[PDB]
DNA sequence: CAGTCCCTGTTCGGGCGCCG
DNA sequence: TGGTCGGCGCCCGAACAGGGACTG
């Protein structure tokens, strides 16, 4: 039985996960165990016991009026562990051909690991568990034969595989870009979404004849700039309407070493009534247009070093007012942006939120080639709650949390 | 008897070997029944005779049952389990009564001597080796190994449960239509079918365990409502919890306190508004479970209040998913809050609290919040639902605090229920300096290995002052100076400052803090008509600042 | 930069309750 | 005399952590 289960190993002295499952809904209970359920009749999943102690969380999720639940685990806590198997032996080369693409398609083909044994010595990590309803019974357990979605060696492994399947499709349009990330395969392209939305049909054509299955959705991240750091445009000052755009130009100097202070810092030398009216001199009312000038002119200071993990921030305004910062270093913003609750239905806090660090994200991989450590605005509690409920990207970037007072937010609004 | 569903594989933690502690002396009565069980379970084959070639023993001993002649042969495996491998819980929680949804007919079961008659894998068995002490003090102590899982050991419950699902799959499976709560060995079997009908099933189910080595013998309740399951009595149209008795005493210890509290813990899940704040409270000098300590006010009158509650005699219902579920909070005072889980008013579910002060600068909609969370995971985990929420808070208070709030916060479908206290910001700040209103520069500071440090104002239309602060420090004076720039200005005034630490923890309209100055600075707040707060960098000589800084930097 | 302070969050463990 | 195990809840302290403010 001539197959090829490559061998892995976790990082040097590194168990594996063992992470907590948390409560799901009936509605995801009954789907991630009809599903666990197929998954096992053929073999890609098999009940396991107490004595395996690594443990995954999972759950499931919908997708696109498809109404076509799909399981999903956050390994985050194995990819973590699960050694440079990824890095430092199996990486990919960046392909900024892809920033520029005039239209990209993102695609799920993940459904096609399925196909791929996994390591036996290794599937004893996959372990995760699905539990009941009010707790009626106890947690059933699984784990994975074949390869396992969303998990860093799961596409990696397959690759090889994977690129002989494109050389037809792929030499014949070397125009094209084509990128893997975890379960998903980016297109780039150049052609109208007339005619490119029809060539997206014929590489499905190509991979449905060849195993692989998957069921405005393009994107075009360059085709929308980073928006500057604005300031006001007002024919009167007051004490404090100046003292604002003061303190707020004193920090947005870190950006911007280079950034006139005193013009607009004489103008107020004593205890005076924040009501009161003082216009400005030319110098400093030239000023004005002049640190406004610097704010057009993209920052000096940015490389994107892959040797480090690329960070996030983010602000929540008004009115679906949300705000990027994505930066490696401490002002050094590589790029920056913001996203706004659009002409539909109004939603909610979380439920922005979350689509506002799947846009960051899914922007940051084509853009770099991996995924951000998102630096949140929400409470833990409150995050961990709903999350789940409003997510359908079938990757997790990873986060944290962090409570800090606004007025720097003066600065991106 | 002993079951043949498959055994278990264990290993041990890499390069250890088994225990080799001896047994520590038991009395001559524990003896005596010990060998009165050890005869059995050998004769039966539960465990066996060991000679010399066994290099191994843990201690052993037993315990007596609520009113029975039975006994609980235990072993004192605490160094095999730091030794032995360590295994994945598969025990996720625990089942609510709250959560069982009407049936028509029910029945409990319960295994018998249920570790004993799951094996051990036969590799393990070696180190599961024990010793039975003589009393006569003179023959070797018999020495025997367990063939089952041994109670006490850090992996049989795992298994237990495992092999317990493994077992009823069959039967679940081709009776999908009959509810099995599973407990370890304790189970619950629901049905909608007539006495008669359900009566069989239930025997088959009986016979199956049996059949796998399970023996579910008369413990068995049947037209037994109320039945005893998990610690209530289930009753054909409502629950309630056991008799749970308080203890009453002259002087209280600290485990006191602890029992204490653990019970109207466990209480407030039916018995609603119990509250424990300041019996709690009364535990924070960490000290002996044994050193006595003396009641305060505040909570000799909070046991006595709930001590009254537990008086009237109160039940829940149960699910019936056909309706909406609905939650329903309020506020009890300093932090805590109450509430109850209904789906028809006043026949509800469930009821619990929620005291947990997340923070040190928060408000009561702050909390609320913490509260409506835990309230929904808990609500999911007994239902795999959420609840539509009622709130003691204005459906406008809301939109304000969110709509205002750096943090994206969030509530589920909720409405108003002008049940009071109602919830609500104590008051607002002025997003925009106020007209005609002295505006103070205020600022302080202290030095870094000195005592004191100090802090103080200035005014735009001339007026200056200072206050020589103690023990303070670079944050303790920005705040304690916001403190004056209240009292010694009006109904409407404007401050501005340079540290974020307090424009942070004011901007959040906080109304209850740990630190009696910060307090201070609410309640102030509170009495005027209007107030702003503007920022400026410190050290960036900005008109106004640097007076300031200067009457205090010295 | 360090070397510290403050300050605020978070995790972990322990004690008790309840269940088997 | 007392002494064991797993799950979950609560509460408390301890131990980390991370920022901002100063100082060397
Ligand atoms: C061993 C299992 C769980 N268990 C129950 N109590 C304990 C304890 N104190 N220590 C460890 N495990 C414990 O007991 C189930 P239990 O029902 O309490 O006892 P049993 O052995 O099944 O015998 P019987 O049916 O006649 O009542
Ligand atoms: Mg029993
Ligand atoms: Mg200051």
């Amino acid at each position: 039985s001539p197959i090829e289960t490559v061998p892995v190993k976790l990082k040097p002295g590194m168990d594996g996960p063992k992470v907590k499952q948390w409560p799901l809904t009936e509605e995801k209970i009954k789907a991630l165990v009809e599903i666990c359920t197929e998954m096992e009749k053929e073999g890609k999943i098999s009940k396991i016991g107490p004595e395996n102690p690594y443990n995954t969380p999972v759950f499931a999720i919908k997708k696109k009026d498809s109404t076509k639940w799909r399981k999903l685990v956050d390994f985050r806590e194995l990819n973590k562990r699960t050694q440079d198997f990824w890095e430092v032996q199996l990486g990919i080369p960046h392909p900024a051909g892809l920033k520029k693409k005039k239209s990209v398609t993102v695609l799920d083909v993940g459904d096609a690991y399925f196909s791929v044994p996994l390591d036996e010595d290794f599937r004893k990590y996959t372990a995760f568990t699905i539990p009941s309803i009010n707790n009626e019974t106890p947690g059933i357990r699984y784990q994975y034969n074949v390869l396992p979605q969303g998990w860093k060696g799961s596409p990696a492994i397959f690759q090889s595989s994977m690129t002989k399947i494109l050389e037809p499709f792929k030499k014949q349009n070397p125009d094209i870009v084509i990128y893997q990330y975890m379960d998903d395969l980016y297109v780039g392209s150049d052609l109208e979404i007339g005619q490119h939305r029809t060539k997206i049909e014929e590489l499905r054509q190509h991979l449905l004849r060849w195993g692989l299955t998957t069921p405005g959705y393009e994107l075009h991240p360059d085709k929308w700039t980073v928006q500057p750091i604005v300031l006001p445009e007002k024919d009167s000052w007051t004490v404090n309407d100046i003292q604002k755009l003061v303190g707020k130009l004193n920090w947005a100097s870190q950006i911007y070493p280079g950034i006139k202070v005193r013009q607009l810092s004489k103008l107020l030398r004593g205890t005076k009534a924040l009501t009161e009216v003082i216009p400005l001199t030319e110098e400093a009312e030239l000023e004005l247009a002049e640190n406004r000038e610097i704010l057009k002119e993209p920052v000096h200071g940015v490389y994107y070093d892959p040797s480090k993990d690329l960070i996030a921030e983010i602000q929540k305004q008004g009115q679906g007012q949300w705000t990027y910062q994505i930066y490696q270093e401490p002002f050094k913003n590589l790029k920056t942006g913001k996203y706004a609750r659009m002409r539909g239905a109004h939603t909610n806090d979380v439920k922005q939120l979350t689509e506002a660090v799947q846009k960051i994200t899914t922007e940051s991989i084509v853009i770099w080639g991996k995924t951000p450590k998102f630096k949140l605005p929400i409470q833990k509690e409150t995050w961990e709650t709903w999350w789940t409920e409003y997510w359908q990207a079938t990757w997790i970037p990873e986060w944290e949390f962090v409570n800090t007072p606004p007025l720097v937010k003066l600065w991106y609004q | 008897p002993i079951s043949p569903i498959e055994t278990v594989p264990v290993k041990l933690k890499p390069g250890m070997d088994g225990p080799k502690v001896k047994q520590w002396p038991l009395t001559e009565e524990k003896i005596k029944a010990l060998v009165e069980i050890c005869t059995e379970m050998e004769k039966e084959g539960k465990i066996s005779k060991i000679g010399p070639e066994n290099p191994y023993n843990t201690p052993v001993f037993a315990i007596k049952r609520k009113d029975s002649t039975k006994w609980r042969k235990l072993v004192d495996f605490r160094e095999l389990n730091k030794r032995t491998q360590d295994f994945w819980e598969v025990q996720l929680g625990i089942p609510h009564p709250a959560g069982l949804k009407k049936k028509k007919s029910v029945t409990v079961l319960d295994v018998g001597d249920a570790y004993f008659s799951v094996p051990l894998d036969e590799d393990f068995r070696k180190y599961t080796a024990f010793t039975i002490p003589s009393i006569n003090n003179e023959t070797p102590g018999i020495r025997y190994q367990y063939n089952v899982l041994p109670q006490g050991w850090k992996g049989s419950p795992a298994i237990f449960q495992s092999s317990m699902t493994k077992i009823l799959e069959p039967f679940k499976k081709q009776n999908p239509d009959i509810v099995i709560y599973q407990y370890m060995d304790d189970l619950y079997v629901g049905s909608d079918l007539e006495i008669g009908q359900h009566r069989t099933k239930i025997e088959e189910l009986r016979q199956h365990l049996l059949r796998w080595g399970l023996t579910t013998p008369d413990k068995k309740h049947q037209k037994e409502p109320p039945f005893l399951w998990m610690g209530y009595e289930l009753h054909p149209d409502k629950w309630t919890v056991q008799p749970i008795v308080l203890p009453e005493k002259d002087s209280w210890t600290v485990n006191d306190i602890c029992k204490l509290v653990g019970k109207l813990n466990w209480a407030s899940q039916i018995y609603p508004g119990i509250k424990v704040r300041q019996l709690s409270k009364l535990l924070r000098g960490t000290k002996a479970l044994t050193e006595v300590i003396p009641l305060t006010e505040e909570a000799e009158l909070e046991l006595a209040e709930n001590r009254e509650i537990l008086k009237e005699p109160v039940h829940g219902v149960y699910y019936d998913p056909s309706k909406d579920l609905i939650a329903e909070i309020q506020k009890q005072g300093q932090g805590q809050w109450t509430y109850q889980i209904y789906q028809e008013p006043f026949k509800n579910l469930k009821t619990g609290k929620y005291a947990r002060m997340r923070g040190a600068h928060t408000n009561d909609v702050k909390q609320l919040t913490e509260a409506v969370q835990k309230i929904t995971t808990e609500s999911i985990v007994i239902w795999g639902k959420t609840p539509k929420f009622k709130l003691p808070i204005q459906k406008e208070t809301w939109e304000t605090w969110w709509t205002e709030y750096w943090q994206a916060t969030w509530i589920p479908e909720w409405e108003f229920v002008n049940t009071p206290p109602l919830v609500k910001l104590w008051y607002q700040l002025e997003k925009e300096p106020i007209v005609g209103a002295e505006t103070f520069y205020v600022d302080g500071a202290a030095n870094r290995e000195t005592k004191l440090g100090k802090a103080g104002y200035v005014t735009n239309k001339g007026r200056q002052k200072v206050v020589p602060l103690t023990n303070t420090t670079n944050q303790k004076t920005e705040l304690q100076a916001i403190y004056l720039a209240l009292q010694d200005s009006g109904l409407e005034v404007n401050i501005v400052t340079d540290s974020q630490y307090a424009l942070g923890i004011i901007q959040a309209q906080p109304d209850k803090s740990e630190s009696e100055l910060v307090n201070q600075i609410i309640e102030q707040l509170i009495k005027k008509e209007k107030v702003y707060l503007a920022w400026v960098p410190a050290h960036k000589g900005i008109g106004g600042n640097e007076q300031v800084d200067k009457l205090v930097s010295a």
